[PDB]
């Protein structure tokens, strides 16, 4: 890939190519896939001389063996050279069954053998080499040309075309593509698509919407105007529709869109999908690909946090190798502990391990969970904190470097890691630790050169009274309209300004009252095998659905009379975000509003939501992340 | 500028392998389905190293296994020419495509001479044969079967590397549909001029790998394994090669079968050549730059400029050796497609992308 | 457009034959020169009709004359395959051109059966061979030797009229160099699909006429002549056919020759085919409208409409039934140049160009 990239820079700028090649052969520890490098690089050198004419030199040095020797180095259009004393056989000592004479392997004896090289050159490092080789055999063929003589003769016989003014090594940079947006592709479905389609109207941008067959007649498609576009992706499930990145890019190219909003879920947080758009010159609304890989790779997110004096959640800090490694790091932290997948997220593959006796079997087990779920068995260890708050802090940042941190949220009422009752503040978090997580968000935002909207996640240990960085969301977070209310700053509009190339210096983050979000989901109550109450999805047609108009609540929704909730997608049917002066008032208004809200046809999670808002411990604000499954058993 | 475009497209198509249009594995009629491949992955996972060696490695080593000529004869077409030259076997057979008969070129590694181990003159014969089929517009089926090309003293004295570098150069730049089919073992630089095809297939019990599994013994000594452990760790079964994206499917045929499965080899060839030709026509429908590349290559045949004309004389390459034997516009499409598939078979990442290992609890 | 210009330039070529750019026979080695032919024109003028008939017509009445297969075999090329039924021969011989060896298709009227008289199934077999050589990028050499194609009751019941016109259509529009060579007698509808060439030659003792000399007997009865007198008056000699522009060259070769005149045959085929190829390369540099014709021809292959495709299916003609077996740009030069060649040796004049005969003292 580096050889193809270089021959491309040489074809663009009209450079002669010089190569110094030494190899033990093709890397066998890369699999059978490594062999194709012989034909890839050889084809790019065949095409480079046959389309661009510029001479390729191949100075074989050291040991020059295996597939590097057997392809591009000795290719019939290149000027093949060897340094004195170069070992040049088809394969090296690792593969060769028995001794090969220096007459058939050393470049000296091959110098006069026809078609072996255009010349044997002097080795300019080994001072006495040609006299050391003449003392071994005086009838050995000696080198004649220098590397400087071959290069000056190669350069001077060419036509000296007038050189253009120098450019840098041109790479994927969204900041160049960031131009004013009047038509945007929205890569989303559901409540996230309704949110982004609403923001597109509010910023005066036309939507190009893409959708699956159930979602062609969804509420985000109905919200579109005659000037907005809807395009069929086909199929029912995510695999047949939204996860086809080439179909979505081909729509971005066809409609000639000014930018692409990568949404939330699907391919939103993938640096591969960000790179795919920016390769083809399509502006990606969010951070740089560099910022996404630095804070998306879990080991490197911890190492960047360590460099910025931000405490991390204590663990292995890199990735674990084996079960013996997992036992030793777990013992140093103190049991119980966590095993997590690197390519995880959404609570998937997070195993708690209680003992060293358990860890030997539970490492092998959770490595199989990660390998089954993602195709990578890589575990990394973290300290299991039992009493915590999931605190998360919203960052905005432009290309100029203004790290406008909007405020925090507490998302501790959660069921199977999925957030349920989310808040604008934390009732157990000291103002000093709040100030520490605000400072750490700025340090990370500036030191990764982050752009767009992002959310850094913190564990706020209730037992220790400490805040620890866990990971980062390198995209838009579903909890965002809670912080839109309380910061006084619109997160998607600021992101659309940033992705238009504008500055966010002018913004003033506030702390306007309090806010809370309940995620309204289409789920029915049902008992488990021991008799503890669970919620599980209820698909079907909605017959009646009324959300009364109220000034201090925001409703993002896909539920309406005559619409169906699809079994191929999530039960999230609305986000109901209450605002108010104080926390008791926000809880009481949200409790009263949930009773004024009506849903029929489907079942909904609302019988549970009403009871959490009428709990005394929740009204006092005294809980942790494991509150909800305990409370559902009460 | 097609040279810049093919690295762009192949980088795009390697960012998400599954939903890419480089997936032609649905087209070929006579392959095993993805369910049988998943079931064979479960068996190879649950088996040990000896059970893996018995399933995968031992049938490709079998001396009773039908040779390249016997497999080509049991396509049941009409042979027009043959060239047996040691472990090289080129041929030319008319196959029925249903609408009419068609000349299909062959270049095969014959296991019944030197075990399929190629010498310098066999690579020079493969160079010549690849131009010869291009000059006559004949699609080529490559048949891969080798312990690797010879690393011996006679080979390197005859400049072995320099014959293979030309053979890969002709194969990469040939103006006809190329299909690879592994009929035994595809080891090292002897396997890659033939496996450099548009669509690389394998028979049900074939193998494709970086070197022969006994050559991993040096790396096994260095890290204290056996060479059999290193061979399973590398993952050399047709199922694992299809999972990694090295090959485009597993043909439901093994050289000794005599049931319904012997008919799958000609059917897989017919539907592969038809699939590459439909795909190449679709590329000429949508690429206006493929015209510009062809016109720039045509202008060199009209006016051969002295510096590249002298290079073509000394290099002896597959060029327009006549206006009649000059390639078509679709010829340049087979080069283009062949690069996109070869370049999406290779894969690399970055230092920022790679997940760092734990320094903690390491003596 | 090409079609409008193709008639115009060939119409301009018919105004002045002598200093035209169509003369390629000056560059071909193995022909009789102008000086040798002038001496024989004096001899043919000074001979009576009986001496003319013995020089020109009687050597093709030789029943022991070396056949069309045997003339191809004395090239001493490499035989790849031969197709033979009745008086139809076709072959595929890899001949050394000096620079390298090259496959050249041969299609031949063989005189050892029926004197060379082709039935409808031979014209359909010639069509099959003409399709194959177009698809497989092979130059054709036609050999003409026949009393004419069979015009009997079974021929017209089998629809000889459509079989002949299909063969003339496919030969006129074939996308490879065609070189006709009159090795004995060529007459009417049986000889004209094979005389539809980029260069048409003869041997030293051949004949080429509208119909056989003896078939002029019906016309001889009108004017009270012998059939022999009619053939001498219209001039069926290779020398008078060269002078009237019907043939490009008379090869200094008769089928029985055993000296260096047997070498002239091979040299004449090689330097005919290289001259036709050089002429196609020059015309591609000269013509922008040939480029536009290649685009329009290839664009209807990219988007085959039901009306266009349905007529092509009914006709079964030589067409691009594959992208790999689609013609190149020089194929479109061989169809264009073949038209110019055949069109410049027809002439016609207007009523004002014709001068009136005297009616004075003719009651
Ligand atoms: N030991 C732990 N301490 C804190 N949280 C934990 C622990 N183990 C699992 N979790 C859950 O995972 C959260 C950390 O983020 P996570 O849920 O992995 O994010 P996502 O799945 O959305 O990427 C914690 O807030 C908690 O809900
Ligand atoms: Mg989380």
């Amino acid at each position: 890939e580096k050889f193809s990239a270089l021959l491309i820079e040489c074809a663009k700028r009209k450079l002669p190519v010089v190569c110094f090649i030494s190899s033990g052969g093709m890397q066998t520890k890369e699999g059978a896939a490594a062999l194709f490098s012989m034909a890839v690089v050889n084809d790019r050198i065949t095409r480079f001389i046959r389309d661009n004419e510029l001479p390729v030199l191949m100075f074989g040095f050291g040991d020059c063996t295996g597939g590097a020797q057997a392809s591009f180095v000795t290719h019939p259009l290149v000027q093949t050279y060897y340094l004195s004393g170069t070992n040049m056989p088809f394969a090296g000592q690792m593969v060769v069954p028995a001794y090969l004479p220096s007459t058939s392997t050393l470049s000296n004896y091959l110098s006069k053998v026809p078609g072996a090289m255009a010349g044997l050159v002097h080795n300019p490092f080994s001072e006495n080499l040609d006299n050391q080789l003449a003392s071994i055999d005086p009838l050995m063929p000696m080198p004649t040309a220098k590397i400087n003589e071959v290069i000056i003769n190669a350069l001077s016989t060419l036509v000296v075309e007038a050189p253009a003014e120098e450019e840098e090594i041109v790479q994927n940079d969204p900041r160049k593509l960031m131009k004013p947006i009047n038509k945007v592709l929205v890569h989303a479905r559901g409540c996230t698509a309704v949110k982004l389609i609403r923001k597109a109207h509010d910023n005066n941008i036309n939507v190009v919407l893409v959708a699956s067959d159930p979602d062609m007649t969804a509420v985000p498609a109905d919200m579109l105007k005659e000037s907005d576009k809807l395009v069929c992706l086909g199929g029912n499930t995510s695999d047949e529709s939204y996860l086809n990145a080439y179909s979505v890019l081909k729509v971005a190219e066809y409609e000639q869109v000014d930018a692409l909003h990568p949404g939330i879920g699907f391919l939103s947080e993938s640096p591969q999908f960000a790179a795919l758009c920016v390769n083809n010159g399509v502006n990606f609304v969010g951070p740089s690909v560099h910022s996404m890989t630095t804070m998306g790779n879990k080991s490197n997110a911890i190492k960047t946090s360590q460099a910025q004096n931000v405490p991390v959640v204590p663990g292995s800090h890199g990735i674990l190798t084996n079960a013996e490694q997992a036992v030793n790091v777990a013992s140093e932290i103190g049991y119980p502990v966590l095993l997590k997948a690197v390519q995880g997220g959404g609570g998937k593959g997070i195993q708690v391990v209680k003992r060293p006796e358990d860890m030997i079997g539970l490492f092998q087990k959770t490595a199989t969970e990660a390998a089954a779920a993602f195709g990578n068995g890589d575990l990394y260890l973290e300290k299991y904190v039992t009493s915590l708050r999931h605190i998360e802090v919203q960052l905005l940042r432009d290309k100029f470097g203004h790290a406008k941190v909007l405020g925090l949220r507490d998302c501790s009422v959660q069921r199977n890691n999925q957030k349920v009752v989310e808040e604008s503040g934390s009732t157990m978090l000291p103002d000093e630790l709040k100030k520490q997580v605000l400072a750490y968000t700025r340090a990370l935002g500036d030191a990764t050169d982050y752009m767009g909207a992002g959310t850094v996640e913190f564990i706020y240990n209730l037992d220790a009274n400490e805040v620890y960085f866990m990971e980062m969301n390198t995209r838009l977070q579903v909890a965002h309209p809670v912080t839109e209310a309380t910061s006084g700053i619109d997160i998607v509009s600021a992101q659309f300004d940033i992705a238009a190339g504008r500055s966010i210096e002018h913004l003033e983050p506030k702390e306007i009252g309090y806010a809370m979000e309940v995620r309204v989901t289409a789920e029915k109550a049902a008992l488990d095998s021991h008799g503890v109450l669970q919620l599980i999805p209820n698909p079907g047609k909605i017959t009646e659905c009324v959300f009364p108009d109220h000034p201090d609540v925001e409703i993002i929704s896909i539920a309406a009379p005559g619409k169906e909730v699809s079994p191929y997608y999530d039960s999230l049917i609305a986000q109901v975000i209450m605002r108010g002066e104080n926390r008791e008032d926000v809880i009481a208004k949200l409790h009263a509003y949930l009773d004024s809200v009506v849903l029929k046809g489907i079942a909904t999670n609302i019988p549970l939501l009403k009871l959490i808002l009428s709990d005394g411990t929740f009204k006092e604000g005294v809980y942790d992340t494991n509150y909800l499954p305990r409370f559902m058993a009460e | 500028p097609l040279f810049l475009q093919a690295e762009h497209l192949a980088k795009d198509f390697s960012l998400f392998p599954k939903h890419s249009k480089q997936s032609l594995s649905e087209e070929i009629k006579g392959l095993l389905n993805d369910d049988a491949i998943q079931a064979n992955l479960k068996d190879l996972a649950s088996l040990d190293v000896d059970g893996y060696v018995a399933k995968v490695i031992q049938p490709t080593q079998d001396k009773g296994r039908p040779g390249a000529k016997r497999i080509i004869a049991d396509l049941k077409g009409r042979l027009i020419t043959e060239t047996h030259l040691g472990s090289f076997y080129s041929a030319e057979v008319e196959l029925n495509f249903g609408s009419r008969t068609r000349r299909i070129g062959f270049i095969a590694q014959e296991r019944t001479t030197a075990n399929g181990a190629w010498m310098p003159e066999h690579h020079y014969a493969a160079c010549k044969a690849i131009r010869h089929f291009a000059e006559l517009s004949m699609p080529i089926v490559y048949l891969i079967d080798t312990p690797g090309a010879d690393a011996g003293e006679v080979a390197n004295s005859q400049n072995q590397a320099h014959s293979i570098s030309k053979a890969i150069a002709e194969s990469a730049n040939v103006d006809v549909p190329t299909v690879g089919i592994v009929i035994g073992a595809g080891y090292s630089g002897g396997a890659i001029p033939l496996a450099a095809a548009n669509i690389l297939l394998s028979l049900r019990d074939g193998i494709f790998n970086t070197i022969q599994p006994q050559g991993l013994q040096s790396i096994a000594r260095k890290y204290n394994l056996s060479w059999q452990e290193c061979a399973k760790s590398v993952g050399v079964s047709p199922e694992e090669l299809y999972t990694s994206g090295c090959i485009d499917g597993i043909i439901d045929f093994s050289p000794g079968d005599r049931d319904e499965r012997q008919h799958n080899l000609r059917r897989a060839i017919i539907s592969s050549i038809e699939a590459v030709e439909r795909a190449a026509v679709n590329f000429v429908r949508e690429s206006k730059d493929l015209r510009e590349h062809y016109d720039r290559s045509l202008a060199r045949f009209l006016n051969p400029s002295k510096n590249l004309m002298a290079l073509e004389l000394n290099a002896e390459l597959a060029v327009a050796t006549s206006p009649t034997n000059h390639h078509n516009l679709f010829g340049s499409a087979y080069r283009y497609l062949r690069y996109l598939t070869l370049r999406s078979r290779i894969h690399s990442i970055s230092q920022e992308q790679y997940g760092r290992l734990s320094r903690v609890s390491v003596p």
